């Protein structure tokens, strides 16, 4: 069936696979787009000098390795493939506390374009560190 | 420190154990295996819980902060760094001139006495500088280490304690509740200097006074928890309200 | 139970301009309703479910459209082929149906 | 993806009658099952509501107990019991299938009843 | 031995199972038959503008890789069996943080018929968004809602729907209203479509109807004020030579008023 | 006999399934259950929930996990209790709960000769428990723990307490700061949900509040202010300054202490016995003001010695009629 | 791009202009801090001989506008510069003053 | 080691302003004459309270 | 100033000689992914003042790793240490601190 042949070919892009390994290692840069859906700005705290952010973290970059040219369909693979295939190290530095959302599952998004985008997504609820000047208070921006 | 309204303590210790493991056996020239806590995973270690901690957990930065140490003759050393805030049961009669013996019990969770026996060293509990402790308005007077069996609903357990004894300092309450409510009581006394044809002089004094008699027994028992019993610093409270009340009368 | 009220109880025009129809809950039903056709010695077939979504094999000439009370199913350039009975029902709860717009020349 | 239903009925009034609908291209475990009434010249009135695989059966509080609905599994057939007929049950009646946002999907040829 | 029978027949349905593709992937829709039970509707915190509930969350689909034949119709397994098959990917739109209740084992069920139609109920405690208009506050109603829906498969591969009508496919229980300030009402629901970035997703909506109590704000508030301008009032009964009587009279209903 | 306890855990986890319970296709096992209680830490009323550690204990029959050489019961590592089954217990009530990780994962397995499998956890839950605040602080609260199977029903599992009521024990040394367990019953029955029967277990507690805390910090201070609302009775009627400052004083010192006392509670809508007494107070005191403004008016406005005549002895019976009207109620 | 002292790293940057409301902040504080003060000058139409009603609305405003700036600042954290709504309530008390 | 040093802003509006404004306000009752006992020992006793408030 | 407590937010760099990493290949420096510093030996550093501190894990763990073709290993970690300064309040509010960072092997 159409199933079993889906199997083989995910199979066959996760067989020999090296996590470990950017695509294009010895060569040049890997282009990583970003795009942000951004839910909600819950808490803008002067007290702690913060404000939490709730958003839906896309990425998108090519890999090489995940292309496949049977099925003319782009594949949305389970969330938990993610772990076991390269993503990008993506931090934010004024971060504080944050979390992916893990209800009902771990809320990730992965899906396979047959050239070999790899659409990725997140559910990211980070309190993000924002130093104010309250010399203006209440009339500041 | 010591949290009163909430009854417990909080501890930092590194917690060591030694046993004898007989497979842990290797003839070489080679003493000691020094190793880090990956091999932690993969050997025995007793079940020692801390049997009146509400919360406990060990430090994982920047890895486990464990020590394994494996001997020649199957002597194992199992050095591990923990933050527990140990039940302390505060009696706040006296207060705030109290004085506790605070427990931190532990003992293995499943393993009985006939499995596990638990024993102490001579020189097994070493405090540090007692200067870097938070302790503000307390001071570590010393401590004594005991061992006993409990009885349970599983089966008999070694239960060993540490009993840390600390004594209040009032230094804090003196400016918290003591001196402000006895200058206000003092506010009470001039009064009867005032002369008695002012009728509404003394009569707002005495208003205010009372007032502000109630306000500061109201904040100071915002310090102490949620308990029956009268404390001290509440009868000391009561008799300055029972002297201006008399005053005004 | 829930009522439906769509009126009127018949039109009568000719082929190829736009007539609408109303169909009125009595109680909230938020974008389950349904609309079917009605030929004359004909089973009953369906159209448009949910509020507005366009059943297989309709026309794009039917549209619908819905609200949380208020529905309707609007027809642009009717034919004569489409000279038929046309229903509401509900599926918010258990089922119930309306009284019936018919069309005429 | 094809319903087909009994043939027409004429019985005396005060009298019982069997009537059913054979679905195939599917399984009706799945998908509950409704069945509808439609007098000549008048709108449509659901009759109950059966789900095969539970076997519960709810029905319209004017037709409780003068109608009632039945099913097996081996033959894929959804069953109607009429008791007492009379004047005002001559209508014609369609098994519909639960279809997609609760839709009725498919429907039936139609069964017409009759009593004189 | 008697129990090698069942556990013959769960390694046969594992072998060769792709837990990494949907049921019909390259075939057809995986429609999810969804309800919610409410054991308790949690408070309401006006501060955040978010409401606590604690709900069975049961999903339902038809998987035809897990088709078996055995003595017994339905196994009744545990949540060890739920990792290794094939699970929806519901989330909360509006959630804000919720907990999957993990005490003392995962609070999950699977129960697997013999014609592949599975079942799959969860304990989640989900704070949730409801955002308040407060201009006719304390007198207010609100409709708080819960949209939850599929992340990452869309339209045209996984649907929702309500597996009995959408008028009982919410069942809020008679004792767990935790709800101290507010009453509900009663509840509605609606299925819908979700226009987003990656393409187009089914959102179920559910949304709680509330209606704020002034019990409390008829007690700190209201009447407060009513007994400091009838403090005032009483000032006018006073004797007109009385300036300080009267100023104090003034001047500790302005403190109250403002205080309040 | 290390090589022997050695082959006989190798010989009972080999080929143990840990999909399937004790008689899978059998009849329900049947788990017996003690706790333990240790502490009863926060019994908050403001978030309507109690904090309870406990040293919970299940006990069924696996016969895959029989032995027969060995004489002894094995206390086995607290790392086995992922490969073999455990009941799936949940706690319906459950808010936030946790089992304790130091200085390793605090729960137990003991396995007995026959099959019996001793699993003790040490749980620290914060169990909801909604209280009826009528008559508050007089009050007295029932707060329960409601323990149930969640993936098994009835014909697949049972509850019981095992040693019946010695199952719950600890009970009579917990001293909470505020309340005072009275009594607690221990109830066996089964809840009945969409998807099946379930069995449940309810452990619950007869909480009872302590007067003698609200006795001296609000009923005390509120007795006080309306015995100082009496000393303007006796002032002379000229001095408007004196007896307007002491009643005005007195009104704001009740607004103060009733409307600093409401915040520490959740926000009922109703009314409690404490907010009951302090509009009492609020009454009598509002009505001495309006006296002494009946005294100025009948003077000043429009004998004047006998209203305060009056109000010198009718004030204070009434007021001792309100405490006995009030402290034969709600008692 | 940024330059650290082990290589330069890529960075995007995401950034708002959050501009704050002030109607909250007339209702909370602006407000009942002129009233207050409009209280203060009703002293002057007293005559000036009734020494307890004049230093009643002194006094008790005096303390109700250092209540007032005492009390909206714990919230606030313990930043050392002055804020607008400070120098609103310092201008205040010195009137009152 | 990082070596701190605290900033006198928070502390000079917040506590030290108020104690010389009460402190000041103390010495506003000594302009007044003798008679006015109770506005006198308003002065008093509501400079008190604010120090025991402060 | 409550706790008695600090909190720095660091990127916290070793360094050290592993010659059991020593390769020949196409390029001098491999700048690697992170789940090679559970693989290889890191050292086990902690902090002695130190009262919790957060990995941040958020999205992949904060850490990288360079191992050069001559064996030396380049490991940094992003961390968010709350320290302990215990502090002598004799002068407030006009002190002055100095809150420490110890930090050393474990075992
Ligand atoms: C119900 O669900 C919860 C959640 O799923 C379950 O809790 C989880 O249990 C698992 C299994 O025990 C834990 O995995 C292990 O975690 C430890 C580290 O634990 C520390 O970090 C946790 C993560 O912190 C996150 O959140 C904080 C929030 O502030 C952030 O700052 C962090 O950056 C992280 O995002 C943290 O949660 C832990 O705190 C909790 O637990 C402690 C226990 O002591 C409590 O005191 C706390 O109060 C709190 O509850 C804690 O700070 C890892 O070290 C483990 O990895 C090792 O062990 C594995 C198993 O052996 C092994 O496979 C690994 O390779 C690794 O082994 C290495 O280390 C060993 C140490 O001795 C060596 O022996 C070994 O050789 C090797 O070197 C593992 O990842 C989850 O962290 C934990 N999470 C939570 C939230 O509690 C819970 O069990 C479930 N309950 C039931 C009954 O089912
Ligand atoms: C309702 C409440 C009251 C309202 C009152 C309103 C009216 C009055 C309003 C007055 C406005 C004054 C403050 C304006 C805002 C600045 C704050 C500040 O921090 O200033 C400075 C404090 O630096 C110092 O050195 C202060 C020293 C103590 C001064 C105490 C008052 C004067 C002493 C005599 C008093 C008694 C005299 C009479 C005796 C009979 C600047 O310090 P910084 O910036 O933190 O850091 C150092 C600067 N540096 C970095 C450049 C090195
Ligand atoms: C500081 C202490 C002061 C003490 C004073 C003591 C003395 C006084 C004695 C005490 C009696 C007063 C206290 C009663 C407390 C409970 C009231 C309550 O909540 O009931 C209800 C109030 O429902 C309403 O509709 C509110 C009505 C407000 C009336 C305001 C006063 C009248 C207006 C003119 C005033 C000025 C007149 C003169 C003008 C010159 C609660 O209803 P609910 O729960 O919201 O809804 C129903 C339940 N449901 C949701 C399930 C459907
Ligand atoms: C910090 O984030 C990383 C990645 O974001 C987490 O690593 C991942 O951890 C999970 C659970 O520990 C791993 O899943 C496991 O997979 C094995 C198969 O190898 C399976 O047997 C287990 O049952 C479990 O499902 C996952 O593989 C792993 N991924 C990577 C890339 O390392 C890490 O857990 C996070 N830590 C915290 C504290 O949140
Ligand atoms: C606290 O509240 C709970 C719940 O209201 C009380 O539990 C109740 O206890 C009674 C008797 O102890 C139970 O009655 C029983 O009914 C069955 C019906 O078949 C009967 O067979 C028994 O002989 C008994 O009469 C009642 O069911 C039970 N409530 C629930 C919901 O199960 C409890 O008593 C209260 N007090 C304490 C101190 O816990
Ligand atoms: C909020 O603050 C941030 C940071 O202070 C502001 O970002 C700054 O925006 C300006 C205007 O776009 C940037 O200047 C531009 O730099 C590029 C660099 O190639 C140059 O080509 C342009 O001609 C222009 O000079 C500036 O770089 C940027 N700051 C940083 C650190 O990158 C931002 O505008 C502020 N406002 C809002 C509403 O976000
Ligand atoms: C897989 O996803 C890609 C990227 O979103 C789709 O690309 C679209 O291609 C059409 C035709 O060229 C464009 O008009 C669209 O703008 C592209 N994007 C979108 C959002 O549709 C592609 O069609 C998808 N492939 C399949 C088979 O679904
Ligand atoms: C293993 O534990 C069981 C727990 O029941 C012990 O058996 C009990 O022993 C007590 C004390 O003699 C008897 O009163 C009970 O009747 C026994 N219970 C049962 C169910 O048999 C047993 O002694 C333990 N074995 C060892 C070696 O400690
Ligand atoms: C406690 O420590 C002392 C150290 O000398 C030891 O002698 C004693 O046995 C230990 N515990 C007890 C009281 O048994």
């Amino acid at each position: 069936s159409n199933m079993s042949l889906v199997k083989e070919t995910v199979d066959r892009l996760l067989k020999g696979y090296d996590i470990r390994l950017r695509p294009d290692f010895g060569g040049p840069p890997v282009a990583v787009g970003m795009n942000i859906d951004i839910a909600s700005i819950d808490m803008v705290s002067e007290v702690n000098m913060d404000y939490t952010l709730t958003m839906y973290f896309q990425q998108a970059w090519r890999d090489k390795r995940l292309s496949y040219n049977v099925i003319p369909l782009n594949l949305t693979l389970d969330n938990r493939v993610a772990d076991q295939l390269w993503v990008p190290d993506t931090y934010f530095l004024n971060d504080k506390k944050s979390f992916v959302h893990g209800v009902t599952v771990k809320n990730r998004m992965i899906r396979l374009h047959p050239d070999g985008t790899v659409l990725y997504g997140l559910r990211i609820t980070t309190t993000a560190a924002c130093m104010m000047d309250l010399r203006r208070y209440p009339l500041d921006e | 420190p010591v949290n009163a309204i909430n009854m417990e303590y909080t501890i930092d210790i590194f917690f060591a154990q030694t046993w004898y493991d007989r497979r842990l056996k290797f003839n070489s020239t080679i003493k000691v295996l020094r190793l880090n806590s990956n091999m932690v995973g993969k050997i025995w270690i007793p079940d020692t819980f801390f049997r009146n901690s509400k919360k406990a957990d060990a430090h994982w930065i920047t890895t486990p902060n464990r020590m394994l140490r494996i001997w020649n003759d199957g002597r194992v050393l199992y050095t591990l760094r923990l933050t527990i805030d140990a039940e302390c049961q505060l009696q706040l009669h006296n207060f705030p001139m109290d004085e506790h013996s605070c427990p931190l019990e532990f003992s293995s969770y499943g393993y009985p006495r006939e499995e596990i026996v638990y024993q102490w060293k001579r020189s097994s509990v070493e405090v540090g500088d007692t200067r870097s402790w938070r302790l503000y308005q307390f001071s570590f007077v010393g401590l004594r280490n005991t061992t006993e069996v409990v009885k349970t609903t599983s089966g008999d357990y070694v239960v060993m304690s540490v009993y840390f004894d600390l004594s209040r300092r009032m230094g804090y309450f003196t400016i918290q509740t003591y001196i402000p409510c006895t200058l206000i009581v003092v506010l009470s006394w001039v009064s009867f200097w005032i002369n008695k044809d002012a009728v509404p002089a003394r009569t707002s004094l005495g208003i205010t006074t009372v007032l502000t008699m109630t306000t500061l027994s109201t904040i100071a028992r915002k310090s102490l928890p949620k308990v029956s019993y009268v404390t001290a610093m509440d009868l000391f409270v009561s008799v300055c309200f029972i002297f201006v009340f008399s005053a005004l009368v | 139970n829930i009522v439906m009220t769509q009126s009127p109880k018949s039109m009568s025009m000719s082929v190829g301009e736009r007539v609408t129809l109303s169909c009125k809950a009595s109680e909230y039903v938020g974008t389950y309703v349904s609309w079917y056709q009605q030929k004359p010695e004909q089973s009953p077939k369906l159209l448009i479910y949910g509020a507005s979504n366009r059943y297989t094999g309709v026309p794009d000439r039917f549209t619908g459209s819905g609200s949380a009370t208020d529905f309707t199913l609007t027809i642009g350039s009717v034919q004569a082929e489409d000279l038929a009975d046309y229903h509401c029902g509900q599926s918010y709860s258990y089922p119930t149906f309306g009284a019936g717009t018919k069309l005429e020349l | 993806v094809q319903l087909q239903q009994s043939g027409a009925e004429l019985v005396k009034p005060g009298a019982s009658v069997k009537l059913s609908c054979t679905a195939s291209g599917f399984n009706i475990k799945d998908t509950y099952m409704y069945w509808v009434k439609q007098r000549p010249e008048q709108g449509l009135e659901w009759i109950g509501r059966i789900d095969p695989a539970n076997g519960d059966t709810k029905y319209d509080p004017k037709f409780q107990g003068k109608a009632t609905i039945t099913t097996d599994t081996f033959s894929n057939t959804a069953y109607l019991q009429l008791s007492s007929l009379t004047s005002e049950d001559t209508a014609v009646y369609y098994c519909a299938r639960k279809g997609l946002r609760w839709a009725m999907d498919y429907w039936g040829q139609g069964t017409s009843v009759t009593v004189s | 031995d008697n129990t090698t029978v069942f556990t013959r027949i769960l390694d046969r349905l594992l072998d060769g199972y792709d837990n990494r593709l949907r049921p019909g992937l390259g075939e057809r829709v995986t429609e999810v038959k969804t309800d919610i039970f409410v054991t308790s509707f949690g408070p309401v915190s006006d501060h955040d503008m978010e409401y606590t509930i604690d709900v069975f969350f049961r999903q339902s689909w038809k998987d035809e890789r897990l088709k078996f034949k055995g003595p017994m119709t339905v196994l009744r397994l545990n949540n060890l069996m739920a990792s290794k098959i094939w699970t929806p990917d519901t989330f909360f739109h509006n959630g804000k943080k919720s907990v999957a209740h993990n005490m003392t084992m995962p609070n999950k069920l699977l129960r697997i018929t013999e014609d592949g139609t599975l079942l799959y109920t969860m304990r989640l405690t989900v704070r949730a968004e409801c955002p308040m208009h407060l201009e006719d506050f304390p007198m207010d109603a609100h409709a708080c809602p819960l949209k939850f829906g599929s992340y990452a498969y869309t339209r045209a591969e996984v649907v929702y729907e309500w597996t009995r009508e959408p008028a009982r496919s919410v069942v809020v229980a008679e004792d767990g209203s935790r709800l101290n300030q507010y009453d509900l009402l009663g509840q509605t629901v609606d299925s819908g479509i979700v226009q987003s970035s990656t393409g187009e997703y089914v959102v179920m909506t559910t949304h709680f109807h509330l209606k704020r109590k002034i019990g409390y704000f008829v007690i700190q508030t209201y009447l407060p004020c009513i007994m400091t301008v009838i403090l005032s009032q009483v000032s006018f009964w006073l004797n007109r030579e009385s300036v300080p009587a009267r100023t104090v009279f003034g001047v500790t209903t302005v403190l109250t008023m403002t205080t309040l | 006999n290390m090589s022997l306890v050695k082959e006989t855990v190798d010989r009972l986890l080999k080929g143990y399934d840990i999909r399937l319970r004790p008689d899978f296709g059998g009849p329900p096992v049947a788990v017996g259950m003690n706790i333990d209680i240790a502490s009863i830490d926060m019994v908050s009323e403001v978030n309507m929930d109690y904090t309870l550690t406990m040293y919970f204990q299940q006990a069924w029959r696996d016969k895959r996990l029989s032995y027969n050489v060995i004489p002894l019961n094995l206390t086995l590592d607290n790392r086995v209790a992922d490969q073999l089954w455990v009941p799936d217990t949940y706690f319906l009530n459950d808010k936030k709960s946790f089992v304790h990780g130091v200085t390793v994962k605090n729960r137990m397995i003991r396995l007995h000769p026959d099959g019996t499998v001793l699993y003790g956890l040490r749980i620290t839950t914060t169990a909801a428990c909604m209280m009826d605040l009528r008559r508050y602080p007089l009050d007295e609260q029932n707060c329960t723990l409601e323990i149930e199977s969640y993936g098994y029903t009835t014909d697949d599992i049972e509850f019981y307490w095992r040693g019946d009521d010695n199952a719950v024990t600890g009970v009579t040394k917990i001293e909470l700061p505020q309340f005072s367990i009275v009594d607690y019953k221990l109830i066996t029955k089964k809840v009945v949900f969409s998807t099946g029967s379930y069995p449940r277990l309810s452990l619950s507690f007869k909480l009872k509040r302590n007067i003698g805390y609200f006795i001296l910090q609000t009923y005390m201070p509120s007795i006080l202010i309306t015995i100082l609302s009496w000393v303007s009775f006796w002032i002379n009627y000229d001095a408007s300054a004196a007896r307007v400052a002491l009643g005005i004083t007195t009104v704001l010192t009740m607004t103060t202490i009733n409307t600093h006392l409401r915040e520490t509670l959740p926000k009922i809508p109703y009314v409690k016995a404490i907010d009951m007494y302090l509009m009492g107070c609020f009454v009598f005191v509002f009505m001495a003001l309006l006296e002494y403004a009946l005294v100025n008016y009948i003077f000043f406005g429009r004998d004047v010695n006998a209203i305060d005549r009056w109000s010198r002895i009718f004030f204070p019976v009434v007021f001792s009629f309100f405490n006995i009207v009030y402290w034969l109620y709600y008692v």
